[PDB]
């Protein structure tokens, strides 16, 4: 069973910033650098 | 229930380094540990999301 | 730059590459909902 | 978007639970006769949005609360005996 | 207040800038974005939709004399980009036969009357002594990103449907800059960049893109249920 | 918070006034060739209060749309029935609570107008609302605030 | 591709403010139309506003008009809350005039009788003079697009008149918001609601239409020459 990220799944980083994907956005949304490249994941500061 | 699966990291007719990556593991990228992805991030609030 | 509306986010944002893991848990395996059906013959309350 | 008109509804009654009990007891009758029982009729009836036009909201309790909110129904604590209450009930097109 | 000068740096099938030189104050973004939006999302392209491999039954399989496995081969195929040519062309089926010590690489596909592989090179399957292959890879005409779990494929069985990444648009950015066109020290010079997989042109994408905005704009047409409480 | 917090630039000690720093013309023209940036202190005022004088919150918030001020610049404005010294965002928060409760007044009455909102400001807003106008309204207030809170903290980023 | 042409409801008050609700738009398009329209809406609709005032006796906004119960400031602002429609479709400038009684309170519909120019909000509390009160005014009205502060234009009709900030834009507020709606299995389709407040002058709906026309017009510049 191939799986694929899903709202409800949980991503973590090496510094213990666990959390659930709660919304996938289409690239039309998503903050993007000036060059055009979009970001990928939008992580909340209030977490820090 | 994770899916351990090896992938070849070496080409046909090549000299091998003593004891070097012939193949990768399940969470491995060319011999180094690969527990996930590095990916373009932005630390900001969205819209309550 | 806000995707939704080309207008820039007022005041700079720290952006960069962060290694992020997908954990053992997934919504796939969770999430279940019953209306009716299999009642145990022993305890007589719905189970299995 | 809390319950529509509930502040008014809580004030109508002594003990709030009474409110529930009336809403329930009404949404009860209002169901056991196809809504041919409303007090509010004309253009007061609550309604529903669709892939289609405004249809009669099918929520008894929602209707029950709108109903009550118009002073048009009464709370007998002990007025009209339970024996006579199920009597003239099954009359105006019940079955 | 003048009408603006339109410019275009269409060099190849990939990449192309477009400039509107003197735009009224703030109009840079007012245009740039809905365009950018419609671009990255809605301009129709093509994708491999599913595959037949010779003696393969599901994705989680492997093929001998093939360093690759079906999964990884599929992640490859996804990237392949087929330019169509006939506009009647709704859906073809590409056929690749491979053998022996060969690096199979897109361009090793069979050429067809109305099909231009836009990114030959591109890895498909490194083959070692004794490797066959024979693929039947189906390219459909769609829009946006259709996951394989959504569409499914009945080009016989052992078919393995493939995730569809249609958009020809590869990335878009746009530049609201200062102009020299003799009015206010507060005007706009827009320049949308646009990158594409040479199957459709920056210019074409842009044109379709505006077409779409227009169509949509015209939905503000003749309105309905009017009048509000007194 | 960010939307109600009031800027404080420092460039400008010799400035604000009961009687003008020279004249008004050159107090304002003081800003344009450096020297004293907008919301600076002194005694009685700031170039912000004389560069910006608005008839409506409407006129104000529009002035904010075109790149002119910043919700949190201090500006002469006629909200309700007085010339307020306020910041357009303090006007805006006031709108929010107002609009979405019904009475633009009662709101202004409840709102701790002259001070940035925080956990406690806001909790006490909610309670205060509940008490005055029934939960129904206090629900709307809540959601209203939940919404503007979110987006605002984004746009600001 | 899929998804039918959406339905566009409009619900209005009849001078200021109307809601506009075009319904099932594919994911995304909500903003894609919504925002650019707002931009155009607040920025590029043609209107008219007071742009310069002369007050007989007294220069400076920061002066003392005697006999006037108010003062120059509240007047300037008061003036900005005035709306006037230019019936004469060629003219691009007009001057208004005022002559004030003793014990009286001056409305905006106490201006110079002048035909050809139509005061849209005849009430409005402009000024007020005391017993033995004198106020004469020469107020310039101008055709325009956005909100243009005095510190920019600096319109000097006289050598004594003070220039005002221009709000030539009949739209006073645009607020729009896209929520999700459902068609069948699809619960996350865009639904854009557009809320336009205009001073009784140009209607919200007219505002919207104008706004669309500007963007479309502009979009036709993306035609290779």
């Amino acid at each position: 069973q191939k799986r694929k990220l899903q709202v409800g799944d949980k991503l973590a980083n090496r510094h213990g910033n666990k959390g659930v994907v709660a919304k996938i956005l289409p690239v039309e949304d998503m903050p993007h650098l000036p060059d055009g490249t979009p970001v990928d994941v939008i992580l909340n500061p209030l977490g820090v | 229930g994770t899916a351990f699966d090896q992938r070849p990291r070496v080409r046909v007719g090549q000299r091998v380094k003593k004891g070097d990556l012939l193949a990768d593991g399940p969470a491995s990228e060319e011999g180094f540990l690969a527990l996930g992805q590095n990916v373009l991030v932005a630390i900001m609030p969205f819209d309550g999301y | 730059y806000d995707g939704r509306t080309g207008e820039p986010f007022e005041g700079p944002i720290v952006v960069g590459q962060m290694f992020i893991m997908k954990l053992y848990h997934m919504v796939e395996d969770k999430m279940h909902a019953r209306s009716t059906g299999p009642y145990s013959l022993i305890t007589q309350q719905p189970l299995g | 978007m809390a319950e529509p008109g509930i502040d008014k509804l809580f004030g109508m009654v002594d003990s709030k639970y009474r409110l529930t009990v009336v809403v329930a007891k009404r949404a009860q009758q209002l169901l056991r006769h196809r809504f041919k029982n409303t007090v509010l009729e004309p253009e007061e009836r609550p309604k529903m949005r669709t892939l289609e036009g405004l249809y009669d909201d099918p929520n008894a309790v929602t209707w029950a609360m709108k109903e009550l909110l118009t002073g048009r129904l009464f709370f007998g604590e002990n007025l009209v005996p339970e024996d006579r209450l199920q009597k003239e009930m099954e009359r105006l097109y019940p079955t | 207040l003048k009408a603006p000068v339109f410019t275009a740096t269409t060099q190849g099938d990939h990449y192309g800038e477009f400039v509107l030189e003197p735009l009224e104050r703030g109009f840079g973004v007012t245009l740039g974005n809905p365009l950018r939006r419609i671009l990255l999302s809605s301009i129709p392209g093509t994708a491999v939709t599913s595959v037949y491999i010779e003696d393969v039954l599901h994705e989680f399989s492997t093929i001998p004399g093939v360093k690759e496995d079906v999964v990884e081969i599929i992640l490859n195929l996804k990237e392949l980009v087929v330019r169509f040519l006939d506009p009647k062309m709704a859906s073809t089926t590409l056929i690749l036969r491979a053998e022996g010590p060969k690096e199979v690489r897109a361009g090793d596909f069979t050429p067809s009357a109305d099909v231009e592989i836009m990114n030959p090179d591109l890895h498909i399957a490194t083959l070692e002594e004794g490797g066959k292959l024979y693929m039947e890879v189906r390219v459909d005409r769609g829009v946006g990103y259709v996951p394989a779990e959504r569409h499914g494929i009945k080009d016989r069985i052992n078919a393995i449907p493939v995730d569809a990444i249609f958009s020809p648009v590869r990335r878009v950015a746009f530049q609201v800059e200062d102009t020299r066109l003799g009015q206010r020290t507060d005007l706009d010079k827009l320049t949308l960049r646009i990158w594409t997989d040479g199957s459709v042109t920056p210019l074409e994408a842009l044109n379709q893109a505006v077409a779409i905005l227009k169509e949509h704009l015209n939905y503000f047409a003749n309105p309905e249920a009017s009048l509000l409480p007194t | 918070y960010y939307i109600t917090q009031v800027r404080k630039e420092k460039k400008g000690a010799g400035m604000a006034f009961a009687t003008p720093e020279e004249a008004l013309a050159a107090y304002e023209r003081g800003e344009v060739a450096l020297n004293a940036p907008i919301v600076v202190a002194g005694r009685e005022t700031s170039v912000g209060r004389l560069k910006f004088v608005f008839a409506n919150p409407d006129e104000a918030l529009l002035a904010v749309a075109h790149g002119l001020l910043d919700l949190q610049d201090v500006v002469t404005v006629r909200y309700l029935g007085r010339r307020l010294e306020t910041s357009p965002g303090r006007i805006l928060f006031a709108r929010i609570v107002g609009e979405a409760v019904g009475d633009e007044k009662v709101a202004q009455e409840l709102i701790q107008m002259d001070v940035p909102q925080e956990k406690n400001s806001l909790k006490d807003l909610v309670y205060q609302a509940f008490l005055r106008l029934g939960m129904e309204k206090t629900a709307r207030l809540l959601d209203a605030l939940k919404y503007y809170g979110f987006t605002l903290s984004t746009t600001s980023g």
